[PDB]
């Protein structure tokens, strides 16, 4: 059962950068099912336009793969754990702006307690809380 | 009538997974030296291998759910592993280091890079202490908070040194099924991985299969024969990593032109700690050179393969590595027993619509972490003198970015990471097969 | 001679003829004399016991038929209508043995069954008559 | 670059009903997408994945169809627990609206 | 079917007719591919290699009496009065085989030989009679 | 009783007539129940695997010729002249079998193919007239 | 002590002893072992008198 | 009163990453798992 806890929300302006990490716990030690093997994609619902897909990271190299409309202003970090089956993975949003205002969710691709899900990355069970970031002046 | 007649021998196979066992050639290694994977224990090769063509034999193969690569990766783990056992443990070597950059005859590339860190060492006599110096990279030292600094792994895990004398060279191995067991070769000049495959031949050991761990280039490994071949789980998945292989050389050069000396540092009652003691000459940035013209033509004729997949009206771009570790971000590799980061950013850099060399700046690191074991970490002993490399890129491992809705341009960033997609690169023609030569077929005899 | 599994796309008929080919490399490989504990020195010795326990079963399977030694063995049980009715021109001009598997995969374990209780049963029979 | 379009905005009807809806795609995805439940307030919670399978936790009212561009949604004996928002996905991409299930 | 050794406790004839079914369970058990040395790979590794060399061990034995796959298997040496002579309607009507092998567990030996010395005897017999 | 190898000096009939001493001890030795990972333990592990895989390599040998469990067996393939020529009487009374084998090593390949071609045709051909 | 700049010294177990046990090695079956008989055997050439152990 | 004195709050000096540096860090033992040396000093 791997569960996705989220930041909290958080009020930013215009130009700045906000940070929003995401803990997972739960995936487990054995290869395959250890957190070093599924991607934690990050996912946008802007209240409206619906779901938008930001990008994904590959938390064993920490590989990440960044959406077309967003390159060169979102990063992403992992804090990989020691027993490989926890974690934290965050996302920086360093060009801030008021369309940018919704609630980010992060999500790992692990349906079920004893399959290895790692080559099937978009079977999107685990989402998080759901961090509400408002952009505004 | 008919009566059941059974035949002992029978063509038949089924799929089914095995131990595979190593063979290599006898002159393939000195005989003099070890090696990390060990080919001393490899079955000595027949020097005529027994290729078997078969016609109309159609079989279908699935290079991405091969046991090949997993047996194959398991493998090379195993040796890297019980080659670190009898090495020694550089735990002692967790202390404060007293470090402070080396200034003497350093260019402006390598300015901070090396930092010359002064320590106490523990002598072959626990109650005495030893002042020792040594010559550190900047990515194997951690400054703590002249100034205090510290392995890079030494809150992680616990630094065993590579033994000096056990060599890191790639020595081809032929992975040979038991008797009962039949390994397929798809012959077809044009395969994708995935499917039948026409040209089905039978093999009693694989290829040279030389164990070259490498990320974002596939080097001194197998080429295509008719095309460049881009083979992907998925393509239109970006999740998947993407496979090219070249069907001529790319050459690249490496060189480290530090002329680094190895000095012994007695660390325990017969343990002994090979440290970079001295630089004999100037300092200069470890790169590797990648001629303009021949990449530059390798990587039309790559977009001109990929552009298959995604449309003739793609501006297909190539880009460099965003994000991840230094084994990722960097094309990794191992010269001569040092390991080599370097930044492949102007080796891909390149918008595609429809003499000169390239420098690309490396980075030493001596502890390394290579298969990302939990509490397990490897430090390789400097190398004495100059290092340089002739390795042929032979492959990519690309990677398209994703969610480009109306876009008409497609980026393809570098990346690596698992080397199982780096040995899959090899493995993709062979598959293991398992001999059914029991059958039972109508016949009109009859047992007296 | 066409080599090991030469006649994989030939027909049932040349596949007979050459089951010998097949019939030779299904014990020793190319797999010096001493046992190492290394990865290597491991898996070859798996390799060695698992070929020697797979040509075993397959040995057993024919000598309790009473077929051993034996590349083409004829037996007494008839072809039930259930199994595969074809033309026996056709099964023996216009197929390959891996078709032929891949048809009558699943009567495997009856057919065996039958030859097991027809086997035991003329034995039984031979035993009794040449008693007299 | 896959447009999914699903339809229709809002689909309301009673206990018991059965009801279907579309989300139509722009060229060949095969049977790679997958079916999702965003109850109001709550996180979307996966329906069927890989076009036909089923998860294993939900009942087996939950059928979802289709191959090629056009799949079909379909959710027989309509209960009071169902009424929330749906939407596919088909990797990275996801419909700008969904269908949202009502009460008649 | 009465499964492996259902036999047991039945009259010698009953279990000479279903010899089969004990025949079958000697070589395959229930015993992935990959070889570890942990405690269960280690002793699986035994108990295969076990396993295949008792086969193999009982397999020659029937052999080299000229009785290589036969069940039962009829030869040329008399039973001498020293060894067991009881009655054959007796032995075979009123007897389970552990107690005719708790009987003549002595003797076992000396039978083996004999067998071996009269087929070895009538293996040169038919060769000089097949050279006319 | 002449032992293990006991006719090695001997004629080649004396060996022809002892053959069997020799066969009984090619599978078993003197080699508790246990697996253990010391040196000996691991080389009496090894010993039993060569021993096992040797003895079945040559029993294949032996059935693939249409002669499993026969210690003599007749076959249809004739001498050439290339092989060796010397009279049957020297052969047969003042020969040891190690200098038969130490006359004739080389060509042992080719009678073995020989022997494999022969007995697969004739196996074909008493399938076919069984047929009939 | 004079091997500590050179080896590890590893004391041996007071309990395991040392004292030589006669150990028979045996050949695997197959396999047979000639024992030369002869007298005055040095080591190379034939030996008339072949027994088999 | 039933478990009064059978947890002891022990505090100890213990190696860090860095050999040389020391590290003071507490640690709660059972009684049954300390034994006294002759606050108290236990191992
Ligand atoms: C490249 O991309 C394609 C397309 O996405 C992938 O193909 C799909 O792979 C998935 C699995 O990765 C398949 O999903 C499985 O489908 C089963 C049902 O499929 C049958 O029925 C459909 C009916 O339309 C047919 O189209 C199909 O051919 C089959 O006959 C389900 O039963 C499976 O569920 C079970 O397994 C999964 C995975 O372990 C569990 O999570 C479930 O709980 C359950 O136990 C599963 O959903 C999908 O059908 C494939 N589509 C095809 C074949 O077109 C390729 O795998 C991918 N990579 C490669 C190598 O090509
Ligand atoms: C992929 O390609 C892009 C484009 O070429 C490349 O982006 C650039 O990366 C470099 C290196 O990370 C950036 O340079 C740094 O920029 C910051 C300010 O943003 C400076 O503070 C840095 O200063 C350096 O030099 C100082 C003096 O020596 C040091 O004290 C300091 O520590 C730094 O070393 C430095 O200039 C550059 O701004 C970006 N620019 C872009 C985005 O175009 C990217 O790094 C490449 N990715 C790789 C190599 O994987
Ligand atoms: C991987 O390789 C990349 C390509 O070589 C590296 O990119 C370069 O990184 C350096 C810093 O390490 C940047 O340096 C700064 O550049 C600015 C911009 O000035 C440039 O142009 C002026 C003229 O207009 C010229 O005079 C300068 O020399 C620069 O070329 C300077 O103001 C700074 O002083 C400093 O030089 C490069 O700009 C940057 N190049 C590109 C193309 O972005 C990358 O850093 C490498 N990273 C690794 C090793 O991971
Ligand atoms: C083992 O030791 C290393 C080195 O001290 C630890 O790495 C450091 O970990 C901290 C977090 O604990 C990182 O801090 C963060 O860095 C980012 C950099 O962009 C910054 O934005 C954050 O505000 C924060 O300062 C630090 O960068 C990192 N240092 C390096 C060189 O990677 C590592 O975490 C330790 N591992 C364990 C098991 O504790
Ligand atoms: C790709 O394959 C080439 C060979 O085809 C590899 O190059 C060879 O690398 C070894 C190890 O660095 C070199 O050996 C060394 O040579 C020097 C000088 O002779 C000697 O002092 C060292 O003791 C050692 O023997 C070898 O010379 C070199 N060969 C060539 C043609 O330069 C290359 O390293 C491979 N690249 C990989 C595996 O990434
Ligand atoms: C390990 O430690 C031992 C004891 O310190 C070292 O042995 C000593 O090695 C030196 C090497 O120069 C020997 O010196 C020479 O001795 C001869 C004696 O005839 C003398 O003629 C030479 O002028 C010179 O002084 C010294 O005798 C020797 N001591 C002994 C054997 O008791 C040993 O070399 C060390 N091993 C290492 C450094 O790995
Ligand atoms: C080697 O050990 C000595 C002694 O510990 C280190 O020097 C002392 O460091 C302490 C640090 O608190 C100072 O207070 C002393 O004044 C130093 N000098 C002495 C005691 O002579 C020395 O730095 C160590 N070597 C390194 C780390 O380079
Ligand atoms: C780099 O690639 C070239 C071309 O594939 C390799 O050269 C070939 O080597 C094989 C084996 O010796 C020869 O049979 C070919 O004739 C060679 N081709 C040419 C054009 O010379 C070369 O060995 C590779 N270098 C490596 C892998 O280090
Ligand atoms: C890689 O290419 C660079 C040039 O791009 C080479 O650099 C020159 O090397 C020669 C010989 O050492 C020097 O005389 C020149 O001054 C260097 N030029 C520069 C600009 O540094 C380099 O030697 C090449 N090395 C390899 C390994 O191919
Ligand atoms: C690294 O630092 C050490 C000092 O900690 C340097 O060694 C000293 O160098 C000076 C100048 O050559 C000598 O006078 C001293 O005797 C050396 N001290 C020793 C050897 O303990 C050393 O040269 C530095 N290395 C580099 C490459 O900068
Ligand atoms: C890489 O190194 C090889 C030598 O190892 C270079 O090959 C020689 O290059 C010179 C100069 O162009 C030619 O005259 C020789 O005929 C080449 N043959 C040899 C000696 O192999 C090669 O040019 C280097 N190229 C790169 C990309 O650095
Ligand atoms: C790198 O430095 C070493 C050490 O100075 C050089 O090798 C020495 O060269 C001198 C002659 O200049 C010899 O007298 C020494 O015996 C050599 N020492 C050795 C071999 O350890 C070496 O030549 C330098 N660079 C290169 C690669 O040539
Ligand atoms: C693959 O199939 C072809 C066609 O059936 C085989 O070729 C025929 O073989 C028969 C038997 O030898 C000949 O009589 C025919 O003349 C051949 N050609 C045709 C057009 O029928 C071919 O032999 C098969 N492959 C193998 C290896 O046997
Ligand atoms: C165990 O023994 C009984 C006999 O005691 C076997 O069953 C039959 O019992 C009846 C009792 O009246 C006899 O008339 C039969 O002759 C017995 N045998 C048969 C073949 O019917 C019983 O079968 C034996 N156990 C097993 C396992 O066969
Ligand atoms: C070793 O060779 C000798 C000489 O050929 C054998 O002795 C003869 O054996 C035959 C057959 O038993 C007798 O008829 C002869 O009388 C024996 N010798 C003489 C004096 O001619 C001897 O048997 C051979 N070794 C063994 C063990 O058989
Ligand atoms: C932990 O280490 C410190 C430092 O060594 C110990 O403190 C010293 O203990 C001795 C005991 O005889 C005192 O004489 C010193 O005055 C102490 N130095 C101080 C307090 O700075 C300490 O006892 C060790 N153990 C614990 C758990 O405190
Ligand atoms: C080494 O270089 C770094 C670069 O940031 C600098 O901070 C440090 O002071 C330098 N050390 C010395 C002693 O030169
Ligand atoms: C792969 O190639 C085969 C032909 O060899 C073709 O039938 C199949 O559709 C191809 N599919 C992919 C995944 O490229
Ligand atoms: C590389 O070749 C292409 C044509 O294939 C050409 O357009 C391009 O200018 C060449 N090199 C570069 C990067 O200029
Ligand atoms: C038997 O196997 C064949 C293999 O093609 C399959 O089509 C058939 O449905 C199977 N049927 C039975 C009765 O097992
Ligand atoms: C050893 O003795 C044999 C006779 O037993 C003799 O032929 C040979 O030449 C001798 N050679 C040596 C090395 O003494």
């Amino acid at each position: 059962h791997v569960q996705l806890w989220q930041s909290g929300a958080e009020v930013k302006k215009p130009g700045a950068s906000v940070k929003i990490s995401c803990s997972a716990w739960g995936f487990g030690t054995t290869s395959g099912y250890s957190f070093r093997d599924y991607r934690v994609h990050w996912v946008r619902h802007i209240a409206g336009q619906g779901f938008q897909w930001m990008g994904h990271m590959q938390p064993r190299y920490g590989a990440v793969n960044y959406a077309r409309q967003f390159q060169g202003r979102i990063t992403m970090t992992r804090e990989v754990s020691f027993d490989a089956s926890g974690g934290t993975a965050y996302m920086e949003l360093r060009s801030l702006r008021s369309d940018d205002t919704a609630v980010y969710y992060c999500v790992t691709h692990k349906l079920y307690d004893g399959e290895d899900a790692s080559d099937l990355t978009w079977r999107l069970d685990p989402w998080g809380q759901g961090t509400r970031v408002i952009v505004s002046s | 009538n008919l009566w059941v007649t059974v035949y002992y021998g029978v063509p038949v196979w089924k799929d089914a997974e095995t131990t595979l066992f190593c063979a290599s050639d006898a002159k393939a290694y000195e005989t003099e030296k070890h090696n990390v994977w060990a080919t001393h224990a490899c079955v000595p090769t027949d020097p005529n291998p027994q290729e078997i063509h078969l016609e109309n034999v159609t079989e279908e193969f699935n290079m991405w759910k091969n046991n090949m690569v997993e047996q194959m990766h398991t493998d090379i783990i195993s040796l890297w592993d019980q080659s670190l056992k009898p090495c020694v443990k550089l735990t002692p070597l967790c202390v404060t280091l007293q470090c402070t950059n080396v200034t003497n005859n350093i260019t402006d590339d390598m300015r901070g890079e090396l930092k010359n860190c002064s320590f106490n060492m523990t002598t072959e006599l626990r109650d005495k202490k030893q002042k020792v110096y040594s010559l550190f990279y900047r990515l194997d030292v951690v400054q703590i908070n002249n100034k205090e600094y510290r392995l890079i792994n030494c809150n992680t895990s616990a630094i065993t040194q590579a033994c000096p004398k056990v060599s890191f060279e790639p020595i081809p191995i032929h992975y040979c099924a038991p008797a009962g067991f039949a390994i397929l070769k798809c012959k077809d000049k044009k395969f994708n991985g995935t499917g039948p495959c026409p040209s089905v031949s039978t093999v009693q050991c694989t290829h040279g299969i030389k164990p070259v761990v490498s990320t974002q280039l596939l080097l001194n490994g197998s080429l295509a024969e008719e095309e460049v071949m881009i083979r992907s789980e998925n393509i239109t998945n970006n999740a998947k990593n993407i496979l090219v292989q070249f069907n001529t050389p790319v050459q690249i050069n490496c060189t480290r032109p530090n002329n680094n000396t190895r000095k012994s540092i007695r660390i325990g009652p017969g343990q002994a700690f090979y440290a970079t003691g001295d630089i004999i000459g100037d300092i200069r940035q470890a790169h590797c050179n990648v001629s303009k013209a021949t990449w530059n033509e390798t990587l039309g004729k790559v977009v001109k393969q990929l552009r298959k997949h995604f449309g003739n009206n793609t501006i297909i771009r190539f880009a460099n590595s965003s994000g991840g570790d230094l084994e990722v971000t960097t094309h990794s590799f191992n010269c001569g027993g040092e390991f080599f980061y370097c930044n492949t950013s102007g080796l891909f850099n390149s918008t595609w619509i429809s003499n000169d060399s390239i420098t690309l700046p490396c980075r030493i690191k001596q502890i390394i972490n290579m298969w990302q074991r939990i509490g397990q970490a490897m430090y390789a002993p400097p190398i004495q003198g100059v290092i340089r490399c002739v390795s042929n890129i032979t492959g990519l491992i690309l990677t398209r970015d994703g969610g480009s809705t109306n876009s008409t341009t497609e980026t393809f960033r570098p990346g690596g990471g698992d080397m199982r997609d780096n040995w899959r690169s090899e493995l993709y023609k062979y598959k293991v097969v398992k001999i059914e030569p029991l059958g039972v077929a109508p016949t009109r005899c009859k047992r007296r | 001679f066409l080599g090991f599994l030469g006649a994989a796309g030939s027909t049932m008929g040349a596949a007979s003829m050459t089951l010998t080919v097949q019939a030779r490399n299904l014990l020793s490989g190319i797999v010096q004399h001493l046992l190492k504990l290394t990865v290597w020195g491991i898996k070859q010795l798996q390799a060695r016991v698992l070929a020697v326990e797979r040509y075993l079963r397959d040995q057993q399977l024919l000598g309790i038929w009473g077929c051993s030694g034996k590349l083409i063995c004829c037996t007494n049980v008839p072809w039930n209508s259930s199994w595969s009715n074809r033309n026996l021109s056709e099964i023996w001009d216009n197929m390959t043995w891996l078709q032929w598997d891949k048809e009558i995969s699943n009567y495997t374990q009856i057919i065996y069954g039958l030859l097991e209780e027809s086997q035991n049963q003329q034995e039984k029979n031979e035993q009794d008559l040449l008693a007299l | 670059g896959v447009h999914l379009t699903q339809s229709p905005a809002s689909l309301s009807a009673s206990v018991g009903d059965r009801v279907t809806f579309t989300c139509q795609a722009s060229q060949d995805i095969t049977n790679a997408i997958n079916w999702y439940q965003l109850r109001p307030g709550k996180t979307p919670k996966l329906m069927i994945h890989d076009g036909s399978t089923l998860r294993r936790g939900v009942p087996s009212r939950f059928a979802g169809s289709g191959f090629g561009t056009k799949f079909t949604f379909t959710i027989d004996n309509l209960q009071p627990e169902d009424l929330a928002t749906y939407f596919c996905q088909h990797y990275e991409f996801f419909p700008p609206v969904g269908t949202q299930v009502e009460l008649n």
